[PDB]
């Protein structure tokens, strides 16, 4: 059959497409032709959000309580008002 | 019930002093709950800037 | 009818245009 140059054209083209996506994520350090190498299953999120969000509101707690302050009358060691 | 106990200075040591060594993390690997910077080790971009 | 070589060949590649997009889509955590 008479073959079309638009689709050897194509060919080309997509073998060209796969070599620099390979070429780009090899750039962007990693390996992009084996799927087992990628990680399984993925993660966008923080570690653990648990840990740190309690670690964080303990150590505002702790800042809150621990400066001295007046202490005479509860309207006295007001710390803001309204 | 969750009573838990700390100080303003312990506790701002433990914020600061969490990610470059860990006494609760697991030093072997395989664990959960790793040391922060093997945890990096593996972490996503998406999830180190997150970090950042 | 015989297939012309080039449509298989683009059918392979477009099969790894597909798996290596989800790999990088992975590499970047998702």
């Amino acid at each position: 059959q008479p073959a079309d140059p638009s689709g050897q054209q194509t060919s080309t083209n997509t073998s060209n497409l796969v070599t620099y996506l390979t070429n780009l994520g090899k750039y962007l350090g990693y390996d992009i032709t084996q799927s087992s190498k990628a990680p399984n299953p993925p993660y966008s999120q923080l570690f653990n959000s648990n840990v740190v969000q309690l670690v964080q509101n303990y150590a505002y707690n702790t800042f809150l309580g621990a400066i001295p302050v007046d202490a005479m009358s509860q309207s006295l060691m007001n710390f803001v008002t309204d | 019930s969750n009573a838990n106990i700390t100080s303003q200075a312990l506790n701002e040591f433990n914020m600061a002093t969490r990610r470059l060594f860990d006494p609760t993390a697991s030093n072997t690997p395989g664990q959960p709950n790793q040391q922060w910077i093997k945890q990096i080790n593996d972490a996503s971009p998406a999830t180190v800037q997150k970090e950042i």
